[PDB]
């Protein structure tokens, strides 16, 4: 039991130090007055959907600390929005800056709007018919239990989808930020740090995982990579609030002029 | 009253050298970037050389380049240029002229037409 | 030369003008000022921070 | 040309008499007069409203003689006019040219005007004819580009240009009545007297000029600042005026002594100065600078009082209302801030 | 005081009239680049782009340009240089043809050096334009007119082994335009962080592909700007 337990330790402690960072970004962002743009509104919807989710599994986890009508039911359906919220949020950040780098036309409030209606509405558009599914064709007493591969699949091809698509605009962008630093000796420095940073932004970890490391073989390697796997996911969230709020460069601007203007 | 006054000139032989001195008054003279600029009979105003604040960052325009030397002493507020091989073609009047502003890397309108914070210019004829 | 002897005697006769006015002590002038401030620093705002009730920005 | 060397020589002679003259008055300095003066203290003005819907920079604002309207011009060819109050846009003037360097608000309420890169200052009639906001005439006289304006009244108003010149004009007309010629450099900025009779201008020359406004001729030049000057503005006595420049010092020069009074600097300020206000007893001397504060100076005093450090970017206009409630900034960061 | 309430019903909907005109006038805004022309006088800047200031309208793949060309100005430009910190590029026109010809060439280096460390400029990327290529190339060949007499360091330069050049193509000439080049890249490097860029390119007075140049460098600005506002660059 104590080889799961450590697994445990890891899974909360990086849930509990994302859903703190994120919070204290949201708080950073949303004070300054000056950073507030579109890219900046993305991020703390980002930030909100990692902290939905954060919830969403500490919920889970006092609800099995306790452990059926509706409270279990009605919690797994939440899970999935959850999920599938934070990862179409990624999605949507991706297609943003895809859409800054290779497009000129665009309404801001127009597609503001569209990309709230893909990052929140979008998720709920396919969980639900999940979720009617899952009451009607085998009227579980509980939804956390699966019995059939293909009513699963109202949720994971969605998904799927979004990560890839999100992948492909990982490439897309890679291959523009190498263009432009052979432009400008030491590039491939230059592209591996911005490589790493965008890795946490559009999630491209889980593709990364699942070819990397076969999920088909097990043994000893199952345990490193579940154990890189689960670590990874929970520390998402705790990356992207250090890199996009606490080393960014505009922040630290600010706080500086903050703490400036106190001392005069 | 920022004044700019430069003596030195003359007529002079080809070959010879002549020291343009220019004293300055009315400003902080460590603080700006000192250039000089000459008007060739029948032509323009054309950029000579320049030294920085500190007299550690020089520039030559290349007709002039390894026989001018330009220097500062901030200490008596002023600035030089030392000639060295004159040629026919080095008669000009030239100006002593300071940069707009104090601080600043960029030196603009320094050779205008018009341009205030220059000298009223010291006659050097090169002939025989 | 040919034109600027014409802006030289310009900036002859603008100094020559100059040159006769009538000035007063920099003494009598700073006491000027001094009196001028004083005669009317309880009608600045911005000197003594004035009650939030008559001021139209609170 | 000897004509021309005896002329400087003449020239640098009377330059020598006009220091001595000078001289002669500076019996004490005005640091030393009001040496037993009380300070001020420490001036600490908050942000009451931060007026925003520019799109880009702000270069000038001008205060109503109402002290609640104020008219704003910024770099995306826009003329706002603010009701301070309630922080509500009254107008938005679309502009021809979106270059707008200056802009003046009528004392009487019924024009405001702006120019800039296009050499044209361009008056607009306030009061609603039918409804609506048009051009009521364009001045096309200067042959640079307009850097300040000032209302005399309705019809009439004093512009200054990078042609190194300053201009009245008859509004009717549209024609230049009077050309102030001297300045040796681009004038930056202009202030008129109490009175309407005179008018100080700040040029790139390092030199204030005093105007006659009916006779057209400079009365005084004054000397003593190091780099362009960007801002000038009279003590309302009308006896004095103070200037900022480039080369960051403010100075105070005075009329009747014909020299300098005091300067205004320090040794932790390096950026030039942008704009330049007295406060409504003129105790106070507020200044924009490069740096995106904004210093208050004791007039009687060389010591800071305090800063009004609101702004994102560099300071470009500020003004104290008529009857000295508040002071407005602009900077280039679209923002107007009203600060008491 | 019904009165006074009516008179604010009055501004706020005055207020919301003109914040609704303001949201059409910023779209308009965002979705144009603005570019500041700028030379001499002999530069050909004046075919290129073929009153205190002048305006022109091109589109060029349904995006938005807008070139502002400077008129009656004087010749002192320290102080109306700054209206133009937030433009998209200044596009600068050089005559090729003038290093001897008044060391004009030296002159627009000069300019182009008080333009690249102005503290207002020290954000705005610009887009160098070496005109008059034929120009060039005829007095290079003709050999009448030397560089090295004003350009010492000339004589011990060497063509960059990434030099593309046009076909039928002198390697003198190529050379020549390199050493101008890289005399204009030496100030753009020298201090030339990653805030600001600059554009290079051998042009004609008279070319078809000038439009084409412009848009490509705009388009790279403004992604290099996007990438940094991610701190992806």
């Amino acid at each position: 039991e104590e080889q799961l337990l450590f697994l445990y330790i890891i899974y909360t402690v990086g849930y509990a130090l994302s859903f703190s960072a994120l919070v204290i970004a949201s708080a950073i962002l949303l004070g300054f007055r000056h950073l507030h743009c579109t890219r900046n509104y993305i991020h703390l919807n980002l930030f909100a959907s990692f902290i939905l989710r954060a919830l969403s599994v500490f919920i889970k986890d006092a609800a099995l600390k306790w452990m059926d009508s509706l409270s279990c039911r009605l919690v797994f359906l939440l899970m999935q929005y959850c999920v599938a919220a934070n990862y179409y949020w990624l999605l949507v950040e991706g297609v943003y800056l895809y859409t800054l780098l290779a497009f000129s036309v665009f309404s801001e409030q127009w597609i503001f709007r569209l990309y709230v209606s893909i990052g929140w509405g979008v998720p709920l558009l396919f969980v639900v018919p999940w979720g009617i599914v899952k009451y009607l064709y085998e009227d579980e007493g509980c939804w956390t239990r699966n019995s059939n591969m293909n009513y699963w699949l109202i949720i994971r091809l969605p998904i799927l989808f979004a990560i890839g698509v999100n992948f492909l605009i990982f490439v897309r962008v890679i291959c523009i930020v190498v263009s432009k630093l052979k432009a400008n000796t030491d590039i491939k420095c230059r592209l591996a740090k911005s490589t790493l940073t965008l890795i946490p932004l559009l999630g491209t970890h889980e593709v990364i995982f699942a070819f990397v490391m076969d999920e088909h073989a097990r043994g000893t390697l199952r345990f490193i990579k579940l154990f890189t796997e689960l670590s990874f996911t929970s520390f998402q969230g705790l990356m992207v609030a250090i890199l996009y709020c606490f080393v960014n460069n505009e922040v630290q601007l600010e706080f500086r002029k903050s703490w400036e203007r106190w001392r005069l | 009253q920022v004044q700019l006054q430069e003596s030195g000139g003359g007529l002079v032989q080809p070959g010879g050298s002549l020291r343009l001195s220019c004293a300055a008054s009315g400003f902080t003279f460590s603080n700006y970037k000192m250039n000089w600029v000459r008007q060739a009979p029948g032509k323009g105003l054309e950029w000579v050389s320049d030294i920085s604040q500190s007299g550690a960052s020089i520039s030559y325009t290349g007709s002039v380049k390894g026989r001018f030397t330009i220097s500062r002493d901030n200490a008596k507020n002023t600035l030089y240029l030392q000639m060295n091989s004159l040629k026919p073609e080095d008669t000009a009047v030239y100006y002593c002229a300071r940069c707009p502003a104090p601080f600043t890397r960029d030196c603009f309108d320094v050779t205008s037409t018009t341009y205030a914070y220059r000298g009223q210019g010291t006659q050097v004829t090169v002939s025989s | 030369n040919t034109a600027s002897i014409a802006q030289a005697r310009k900036l002859v006769e603008q100094l020559k003008m100059e040159a006769n006015i009538d000035r007063i002590k920099v003494s009598k002038a700073a006491a000027d000022l001094m009196a001028y401030c004083e005669a009317h620093a309880k009608e600045d705002p911005l000197l003594t921070p004035v009650p939030a009730s008559e001021n139209p920005f609170r | 040309q000897s004509e021309l060397d005896q002329l400087r020589q003449e020239a640098e002679q009377l330059k020598n008499q006009i220091r001595d003259a000078r001289k002669a008055c500076a019996d004490a300095t005005l640091s030393q007069i009001t040496n037993n003066i009380d300070p001020v203290g420490r001036i600490q003005m908050r942000t009451r409203r931060t007026l925003r819907g520019h799109l880009a920079k702000i270069y000038a604002m001008h205060w109503g003689t109402d002290s609640r309207l104020l008219v704003s011009a910024s770099q995306d060819g826009k003329l706002i006019i603010w009701d301070s109050y309630t922080t509500n846009k009254v107008h938005a003037i679309p502009l021809r040219s979106s270059w707008v360097m200056t802009c003046a608000y009528a004392p009487s309420g019924n024009y405001v005007a702006c120019g800039g890169l296009d050499n044209i200052c361009s008056i607009y009639n306030l009061k609603t004819r039918e409804g609506n906001v048009r051009v009521s005439r364009e001045l096309a006289g200067h042959t640079g580009y307009l850097s300040c304006c000032r209302f005399l009244d309705d019809n009439q108003i004093v512009t200054s240009s990078g042609d190194t010149t300053c201009a009245l004009w008859d509004i009717e007309t549209g024609q230049q009545t009077t050309t102030f010629t001297g300045h040796t450099g681009d004038v930056m900025s202009l202030s008129l007297a109490p009175d309407t009779r005179l008018f100080v201008s700040g040029a790139c020359d390092a030199s204030a000029k005093l105007w006659d406004v009916r006779e057209g001729m400079c009365r005084q030049t004054f000397t003593g600042h190091e780099s362009d000057i960007n801002a000038i503005c009279f003590f309302p006595n009308g006896n004095a005026f103070a200037t900022g420049s480039d080369d960051a010092t403010c100075r105070l020069f005075d009329l009747r002594a014909d020299q300098e009074l005091m300067t205004y600097s320090h040794d932790n300020i390096i950026c030039g100065i942008t704009s330049v206000s007295f406060s409504k007893s003129g105790r106070l001397l507020l200044a924009g600078y490069d740096d995106f504060n904004c210093n208050v100076w004791d007039a009687l005093k060389a010591d800071r009082a305090g800063v009004l450090a609101g702004h994102d970017n560099r300071v470009s206009c500020l003004g104290v209302t008529d009857d000295g409630m508040a002071v407005a900034t602009g900077s280039w960061d679209s923002f107007l801030k009203i600060w008491n | 005081t019904e009165d006074q309430r009516n008179e604010e019903k009055a501004q706020r909907e005055a207020n919301k009239k003109i914040e609704k005109q303001l949201q059409k006038d910023k779209q308009v805004y965002r979705a144009t680049h603005r570019l500041l022309l700028l030379g001499a006088g002999e530069s050909g800047k004046n075919t290129i782009v073929k009153s205190g200031i002048f305006e022109t309208k091109f589109q060029v793949d349904k995006v938005n340009f807008h070139m502002f060309d400077v008129g009656a100005q004087r010749d002192e430009r320290r102080k109306w240089i700054q209206c133009f910190n937030d433009v998209t590029a200044i596009i600068f026109v050089v005559a090729s043809s003038s290093y001897n010809m008044t060391n004009r060439l030296q002159a627009a280096l000069k300019l182009f050096d008080s333009i690249w460390n102005n503290k207002w400029l020290r954000d705005t990327s610009v887009i160098l334009f070496l005109n008059k290529q034929d120009l060039l190339a005829e007095k290079v060949l003709a050999g009448k007119s030397k560089i090295e007499d004003y350009f010492p360091e000339f004589a011990r330069y060497t063509t960059p082994e990434d030099a593309t050049p046009e076909p039928g193509e002198d390697p003198r000439v190529t050379r020549a335009k390199y050493f101008i080049r890289d005399e204009f890249l030496r100030i753009s490097t020298a201090s030339g962080d990653g805030r600001h860029y600059c554009y290079p390119h051998f042009t004609c007075s008279v070319d078809t592909e000038n439009i084409r140049r412009v848009f490509n460098d705009c388009r790279d600005i403004i992604q290099r700007m996007h990438l940094r506002q991610y701190e992806l660059l």
